[PDB]
RNA sequence: GUGGCCUAUCGAUCCUUUAGUCCCUCGGAAUUUGAGGCUAGAGGUGCCAGAAAAGUUACCACAGGGAUAACUGGCUUGUGG
RNA sequence: UAUCUAGCGAAACCACAGCCAAGGGAACGGGCUUGGCAGAAUCAGCGGGGAAAGAAGACCCUGUUGAGCUUGACUCUAGUU
RNA sequence: UGGAGGUCAGUGACGAAGCCUAGACCGUAAGGUCGGGUCGAACGGCCUCUAGUGCAGAUCUUGGUGGUAGUAGCAAAUAUUCAAAUGAGAACUUUGAAGACUGAAGUGGGGAAAGGUUCCACGUCAACAGCAGUUGGACGUGGGUUAGUCGAUCCUAAGAGAUGGGGAAGCUCCGUUUCAAAGGCCUGAUUUUAUGCAGGCCACCAUCGAAAGGGAAUCCGGUUAAGAUUCCGGAACCUGGA
RNA sequence: CGAAUUUGGGUAUAGGGGCGAAAGACUAAUCGAACCAUCUAGUAGCUGGUUCCUGCCGAAGUUUCCCUCAGGAUAGCAGAA
RNA sequence: GGACCAAGGAGUCUAACGUCUAUGCGAGUGUUUGGGUGUAAAACCCAUACGCGUAAUGAAAGUGAACGUAGGUUGGGGCCUCGCAAGAGGUGCACAAUCGACCGAUCCUGAUGUCUUCGGAUGGAUUUGAGUAAGAGCAUAGCUGUUGGGACCCGAAAGAU
RNA sequence: UUGACCUCAAAUCAGGUAGGAGUACCCGCUGAACUUAAGCAUAUCAAUAAGCGGAGGAAAAGAAACCAACCGGGAUUGCCUUAGUAACGGCGAGUGAAGCGGCAAAAGCUCAAAUUUGAAAUCUGGUACCUUCGGUGCCCGAGUUGUAAUUUGGAGAGGGCAACUUUGGGGCCGUUCCUUGUCUAUGUUCCUUGGAACAGGACGUCAUAGAGGGUGAGAAUCCCGUGUGGCGAGGAGUGCGGUUCUUUGUAAAGUGCCUUCGAAGAGUCGAGUUGUUUGGGAAUGCAGCUCUAAGUGGGUGGUAAAUUCCAUCUAAAGCUAAAUAUUGGCGAGAGACCGAUAGCGAACAAGUACAGUGAUGGAAAGAUGAAAAGAACUUUGAAAAGAGAGUGAAAAAGUACGUGAAAUUGUUGAAAGGGAAGGGCAUUUGAUCAGACAUGGUGUUUUGUAUU
């Protein structure tokens, strides 16, 4: 039900923009939801991810495990979390990929931008 | 609709409908009205006659607008007054009353008497009208007066 | 326009063994030699292509227009109509169903779907949540991915508020008096669209569209005449003005002699 | 070629008329745009009618001469005649025609009564003032509406005086056709002693 | 008696020309030349329902034809034997 | 060289195919009719046949298809006078 | 059959579409339905709308694949052999021993045009070298071309071609000293400066065009895996300046 | 086989043009008019092909005219309404 | 022509039209150049004009369609009156044949009047029109057929810049 | 010889400017033939393609030497119509406008020809300063062979009479335009299948948001967005609402009456002829050549000419937005379009690889999986690899990767086979296979007693 004249509802247009998007835009993709205690403690329902954030895995074969968030790739869309990883036959760990809109902030890395970003998206601090 | 032709009928046999012997060739009587005095002159002479040659004079810078004329005839004229009026006029048939008509407003530049318009009196400004349309109106009693 | 003719081909002749196509020239290239310029070609100019002149708009008489309008308005009342047309109206009390006005003056989509509700179409905007599917082909990726039914179609005279909170109820059309699309309503051509009209939409109808006393305020329009002036030939086969000038009929089945 | 019966048949495409096919798939896009334009230049002169006053001018060959229509603008006669000059008519948004000449005294009237209501209804803004907000109107043309004046009542009396219409018409075309003979005549017998 | 005792002895459009109406038109209005029309003949297309038209190719080309010639075969057998 | 072997390994052509005699038949059949007949798989040769393969016959004719050349053909033209 | 409006609140990851199936049913048929296997994300019935809508052919187009067929063939340039080493493997690589050939208008030693790194070393054999390959002008990784004296650069040849001019609608054409006011040489002067100069001789009318023509000057010995009239040692020469 | 010799490089001549000790020869495997792109999907009365099923009806190769004779128009024969 | 297989592959769209058919309105018809509006290329609404039709005929100037119940005659479906049972009579739409009448063109005749050679009444003629004689058209759509377009698909030898 | 002037040059003099590209549309020049005419030469194709010159965001045209003949319209352009018409045309094939009308948009104007003559009032440049798209001083210079003011035919000028009416410049907040930023709802609750829930089922929530996309399968409510509003930033800024100082200026402009005037474009109009073009026909426009004007003159009034008039404009000079065009450029929104032999030649390191001396020609080529988790390890082999193992939901996904058809092939199985094979009708033989139960139950000898 858009109602702009400069809102696209193209397939085409929309898959080329999120694929072709660049690091900027790509950290608004990868926003990630926070927890049911996070909302109540902040007042803020979505945020983008970040490098320190504690997520929880909540969807998936990795079901309700908890970890720290290792490197966001925005380059393959997903995020890698410390100890969430797979093991090879050769018995090597490596970094299993997963995207954030399936995961809950459990945990923020705070600073004087983030304090900035949830005040200004309505957080209380 | 596509659906609906006969091609799709034809799919399937070979020749499409046009014949094995002589078949559908490009131009086998030549583009367009070719040939209206040698090989066609049978279906132009039957079906055109007249067709070749020219008869009258010229006219250069012919304008139309000079020979606008429509033409009115009296069976047709009573339909120019307003058609609720008509009864009026028609029971109140008398002098000193008669409705005027327009034909010129109405967008008509001659009269002509097509023939048998009611006893009645009526005005019937024109700007041409024909020698029966004038007779016809002064013999139900009106006049024709002439407008341009 | 220049699809399949961006090409230099000319035809080998004859005496080469190898069919009059023309054929594209050089060498060392893999195209060099291959056939161009013909619909039985590959990369070659489809047959009779499509031309952008091609006419896309039909013109409809404006009177045959309003006939087929006047149709579709006459058709929502007809309970059979709009249950063969599919629209769930069963549990509603009568049709041509009618609401107030503070329907028209309604505000917000919770108020909205509080009235479809009441008035009984919610079966019809659920049939149209529950039919909501994925297309059968290439329209999926032609910005035309899923399909549904049609729902009710309310119809008012005021917008105070219907178009806002009637809009993201789904199937659920609206649409005022004086428009009043044939596209919706009939849908498909199928007779029967379910109309929940409002009092003035009523009102306004009977004004719009003209009545036995009334003008159409359409210029020069009036509602068609049948060429009939009943539908129930079969009362009018068997009424005794028909039955008392008729023959002894047969017996529905001729006996099989011989 | 020529075929069963049926008309001949004038179809120019032996040119490359392919090349220069204009489909008007733009109508409604162009219809769009031209009320956009008309907003937005309204909004621009937004006390302003968005258009000038215009004449009433009689339409000129024996085909429509019977229908009065727009001209292009007054003329200096009848901006003169309405009491203003026609600089200060064009500024005030009155459309000022040089070149057409009035040699009709009630197109003369109706155009000065034109100009004269057109006075009467607008107002002025003083280049100095207190501007007093107006609510403007978008149309001259619509607030006075071009009228066909009416030539005579619908019903009077018959006056027949016994020239049938036919014969006037007749001897008229007669005398048109015969003037120039008959003053050679005229001129032959006078010069003959 | 509406040409030759009968059955053959002949000719479109366009153009030109003549005869007649001295009629219609030259379109801002007239006169006089001039031109254009109306009706009937004439100037001719004999390839005669009516293109304005010289060769050569053994340097040759293309679309076709076994509707069509140069071999065999087939029928015939004048001619030959 | 061919031939046999190890390695390597194409192409032309191919409706389907592959034994004859006579008949009839598009008047010269591998197939049809009537007869003769008829036994797996094959190798080297061979040039009778496959009207064998190569190429929309280059001869010939037709086309209201060309081109090279010629001329007192038709219609023009550079130049020159 | 592709797509579109409506409808079946249709089928479907508990398996849609597709495909295989001398399994079943239906229809005269076009075809439709179903069983079994494979597959993994969409698709269908009915009423209508629409078309780039149905293939056996077109010496059809593109791609793929056959029989022929393990067949024709891999037969010009006299010609190879023994042993050892290497290696999984040797007719073909390396070394030695033989036997030969080109036979100084050579199968030798250099170059021009062209190529472009093919040169050289190390490693290596999937593909290529119409057999093979441990070999290679192949593949991978690198290394390598050193000038005052060699050549270009300079000159002009046939010729090409701006300028001044003329033509051409114009792209551009002619023209090369023409019907142009066409410049660059040589010592010092004031030497509180600039080379403005009481200085003077002059006038040839661009430029490009040769790695074989003309032309300033370098030789020997040694040296590298691969450069040498170029590096090194020695011994000279030419031009310009001071 | 000492010259009307052979030849490298530079240079000139460009398509109705060049060049030819002359063969219509040569002008990049292209010459009785090169090659490239475009006009151009050039035109073809001439070859070839022309894609599902069933049901009902069902021919013509004749007339007249045509630079007409491998083609058209016309009438006929045929279907449909 | 076809070695073989898969995929592609050939009467299309458009501008003007003929016949037929369906629909709407009907002596009218056609909104969609444009304006208004809009949930925005949609739908809905509006108006002059314009096109075709309602008048033809003539080269043109020009003129321009009812003695009659819009005519007589033949034939006509249906209807009406009659006969329980024969069959007859009246009225007869469409349509067909025929004889007329009307309008225009052609050839004649030539009234009162005369801007004295204009006017053209009246009466005709083995002549002639794609006409009148109680309108039928306009618009949209469908098959089929036509013409120009690359024109069902592929195909020259050529010609030009 | 005190020095000018004119004309012509030179400077690496001071400051500028032009060239080339792109070229869809626009303005001109130049200019075919194929084709059609069933042949072909005029004609047509076509005032087209190709070639050349020149612009812009539009260009061009444009305020009548117009159209008309009317009761007259009134710059240009474009649309509907006029109209396949008037007309041209081997009058054949064919071609073919314009007036009026209805609309879209509308906007008007300025130079030459006049003595400022009581004052060249004008302007470039150098230098200086300043508040620098410029302003102000001085100085050369240009210019009287004419730069300012005033006038442009609609008029206008000069001189008199006569009341009057109207003005101003540059900033600043704002509005407005372009660009851009940020904020602004609702479940990932329970059950089943699954590798994954985004599927099904239960219960909700938001909706001015149920458009679209992503996420391990069809997600309004998981994410970005979507909808509705709000709050910021950078420039343009007389379209205008306020405000700043700025009185200047017996300055500028308009109107009433009368008088005298009233300049208006020359190798040009026009005529002849030639070529081309047009629907333009005794000649529509254009161009060459020859002749070559006038001032109630000149042009036009679609049949050549001579005689009267009449009507309508006022050339041989110039500017000008909008409606209108736009296969190019940039930014966007869409589709009953195509779906990797399709759609652009190119969905990919595509104008790429490659070919040709050159002009030019010009492809093929998309898909593992949700995630490389891209196969550790063992064994055989010289290796490539195989056999096990392993990951994965699947390895019937192993990079030679989605599915994996046909031609063609191997193996296995079945059957047939004396110079083809295949087919129709009919049966036999072998193989293989579908189709009727027990269903209501009059009999009830019987269980979980209305459960067969």
């Amino acid at each position: 039900a858009k109602q702009s004249l400069d809102v696209s509802s193209d397939r085409r247009k929309a898959r080329k923009a999120y694929f072709t998007a660049p690091s900027s835009q790509r950290r608004v993709l990868l926003s990630a939801p926070l927890s049911k205690e996070l909302r109540a403690q902040y007042g803020i329902k979505a945020l983008p991810i970040r490098r320190d954030d504690e997520v929880l895995v909540v969807r998936g074969s990795k079901k309700g495990q908890e970890g720290k968030i290792s490197s966001v790739y925005r380059l393959k869309f997903a995020v890698q979390v410390d100890k969430v990883t797979k093991e090879k036959v050769n018995g090597a760990s490596v970094p299993i990929n997963l995207h954030p809109s399936k995961l809950v902030i459990t945990k923020l890395h705070l600073d004087k931008d983030r304090k900035a970003l949830i005040q200004r998206k309505g957080g209380k601090l | 609709p596509s659906r609906f032709t006969k091609t799709r009928k034809h799919r399937g046999h070979v020749s499409a409908g046009k014949g094995r012997i002589g078949k559908h060739r490009k131009h086998p009587g030549g583009r367009g009205m070719a040939g209206g005095q040698h090989h066609h002159r049978i279906n132009m002479d039957k079906y055109h006659p007249g067709y070749f040659g020219k008869v009258g004079m010229r006219y250069f810078h012919k304008q139309q607008a000079h020979f606008w004329k429509p033409v009115l005839n009296l069976d047709k004229l009573w339909t120019l007054i307003p058609e609720d009026k008509r009864d009026q006029y028609l029971k109140s048939a008398s002098k000193e009353t008669a409705p005027v008509i327009d034909t010129l407003a109405a967008g008509y530049g001659k009269i002509l008497g097509k023939g048998r318009i009611p006893n009645v009196p009526v005005i019937v400004k024109a700007r041409f009208v024909s020698k029966l349309a004038e007779e016809k109106i002064r013999a139900a009693g009106g006049v024709v007066e002439l407008i341009a | 326009e220049k699809a399949g003719h961006q090409t230099s081909a000319e035809s080998w002749g004859t005496g080469r063994a190898v069919a009059r196509i023309p054929r594209v020239g050089g060498g060392g290239t893999g195209r060099s030699g291959q056939g161009a310029f013909g619909n039985m070609c590959r990369g070659g100019r489809m047959f009779a292509p499509t031309k952008t002149w091609r006419k896309w708009n039909v013109k409809v008489n404006h009177n045959e227009k309003r006939y087929a309008t006047a149709s579709a308005i006459a058709a929502t009342a007809v309970a059979s109509l709009v249950l063969a047309r599919g629209h769930r109206v069963e549990k509603i009390p009568e049709i041509p169903l009618v609401v107030s006005t503070d329907l028209e003056s309604i505000q917000k989509t919770k108020e909205a779907v509080a009235a479809l509700k009441a008035v009984g179409a919610h079966s019809d905007l659920l049939k149209v949540l529950k039919s909501k599917k994925l297309r059968a082909g290439k329209g999926k990726y032609r910005n035309r991915r899923w399909t549904q039914r049609r729902g009710p179609l309310v119809v008012y005279a005021e917008d105070n508020g219907i178009v806002k909170a009637l809009r993201n109820v789904p199937g659920v059309e609206t649409a005022n008096v004086a428009s009043l699309n044939l596209l919706q309503l009939a849908p498909g051509a199928h007779l029967g669209r379910f109309v929940i009209w409002t009092e003035a939409a009523f009102t306004k109808l009977d004004q719009v569209w003209g009545s036995e006393t009334v003008a159409s305020s359409k210029v020069g329009y009036t509602l068609p005449s049948h060429i009939i002036s009943t539908s129930d030939v079969t009362r009018i086969i068997n009424s005794s003005e028909i039955q008392s000038a008729i023959r002894p009929a047969g017996q529905a089945t001729q006996k099989r002699t011989h | 070629a020529i075929s069963k019966n049926l008309p001949i048949l004038k179809n120019h495409f032996r040119k490359h008329w392919q090349e220069r096919v204009k489909v008007h798939f733009d109508q409604a896009g162009k219809k769009v745009s031209r009320r956009n334009a008309r907003a937005t230049r309204a909004a621009k002169i937004a006390p302003r009618p968005l258009d000038l006053l215009r004449p009433v001018v009689r339409a000129p060959t024996v085909k429509y001469n019977r229908k009065v229509r727009a001209g292009r603008g007054f003329t200096l006669a009848e901006v003169k005649a309405a009491g203003l000059t026609a600089a200060y008519a064009r500024t005030i948004g009155i459309a000022v025609d040089h070149r057409r000449q009035n040699r009709n005294q009630e197109i003369f009237d109706a155009n000065v009564q034109r100009l004269k209501e057109y006075q009467s209804k607008i107002i002025v803004f003083p280049r100095n003032g207190k501007a007093p907000e107006a609510e403007q109107v978008l149309s001259a043309a619509a607030t006075f509406p071009i009228a066909q004046p009416a030539t005579d009542v619908e019903a009077r009396a018959v006056q027949d005086n016994g020239e049938s219409a036919f014969r006037t018409l007749r001897l008229a075309r007669s005398e048109k056709k015969f003037r120039g003979i008959r003053e050679k005549r005229a001129r032959e017998k006078a010069e003959a002693e």
